[PDB]
């Protein structure tokens, strides 16, 4: 997270890790919706031109954490997956719309203090509270800085990340990027005057992006973070899947059909 | 998983349940009250 505040314990207990299975990375943030099931972006599977492809049996996952690195063996919990539902009209090679997958366990998993599962938005959730100026929240353990790399980097933090964001309008996003925006992305992050700064990267992706309603004391998932030309650039905003635009698809896989 | 709300869902145990809000958490509770 660039411009990130470390994280209370216990702050994203939705929040997942995602982790190779040998050698030993960090790929991606996700969130635990379910017991069962994790959401995340649909890059941190197949992403073709970098010879992303993960198979089912390559990840594990990590749910409950605090450290990016030690083993807190009392709270911490690790499941492989069952399987993978990355979308068929996942665009990878145009602008990754609907880079939205889902990831279901093998084991259910067993809620503590530090593992809990975030709200899908609904309607009245997606229509009130997306709207421009409104901020939300992004968390995860990816540099605090843009990297390409030596032996590694330096900017990897000891917690988690918070930074909280303002959800930018439509016109100003269409217009930061030389890139086809679709009605399921959104992009959000501070204006150029606006004093205050921060983004999602390289690490960050996958990621949940939430949002606390004030009608019922509870947190929506509203975005996951999905891309950016790069990591906190002025003029550049962070992108992110509308996860409610595909509502429709979430449920699909999870109930295997119903519409 | 469901719409709406797990009843459960995304109420934060050391927080939600336990009567107490996040350090960063009224920035969010501004950002709506300037937006409307
Ligand atoms: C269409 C596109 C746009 C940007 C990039 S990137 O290399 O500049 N930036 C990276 C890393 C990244 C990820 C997220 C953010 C962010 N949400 N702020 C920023 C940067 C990226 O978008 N991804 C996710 C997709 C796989 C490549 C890695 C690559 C592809």
């Amino acid at each position: 997270i660039v411009e990130g505040q470390d994280a209370e314990v216990g702050l994203s207990p939705w929040q997942v890790m995602l982790f190779r299975k040998s050698p030993q990375e960090l790929l991606c943030g996700a969130s635990l919706i379910s017991d069962r099931w994790v959401l995340t972006a649909a890059h941190c599977l197949l992403y073709p031109p970098w010879d992303k492809n993960f198979t089912v049996d390559d990840l594990l996952v990590r749910i409950g954490k605090h450290s990016r690195t030690r083993y807190e063996r009392k709270v911490e919990k690790i499941s492989m997956l069952d399987k993978i539902y990355i979308h068929p009209r996942y665009n990878w090679k145009e602008n990754l719309d609907r880079d939205i997958a889902l990831l279901k366990l093998k084991r259910p998993i067993e809620l503590s203090d530090y593992i809990h599962p975030v709200c899908l938005p609904d309607k009245q959730t997606a229509a009130k509270l997306l709207h421009a100026g409104f901020k939300g929240r992004v968390t995860g353990w990816g540099n605090r800085r843009e990297t390409w790399t030596t032996s590694v980097a330096e900017v990897q933090p000891s917690v988690l990340q918070v930074v909280n964001l303002p959800l930018v309008e439509r016109p100003v996003c269409k217009a930061s990027t030389r890139i086809r925006i679709t009605d399921n992305m959104f992009c959000a992050g501070y204006k150029p005057g606006e004093g205050k700064r921060g983004d999602a990267c390289e690490g960050d992706s996958g990621g949940p992006f939430v949002m606390k309603s004030p009608y019922n004391n509870r947190w929506y998932q509203m975005g996951i973070v999905s891309w950016g030309e790069g990591c906190d650039r002025d003029g550049k905003y962070g992108f992110y899947t509308h996860v409610f635009r595909l509502k429709k698809w979430i449920q699909k896989v999870i109930d295997r059909l119903g519409s | 998983t469901f719409g709406a709300g797990e009843a459960d869902c995304g109420l934060r145990p050391l927080f939600e349940k336990k009567q107490v809000q996040d350090q960063t958490e009224k920035e969010l509770f501004e950002s709506y009250i300037e937006g409307r």
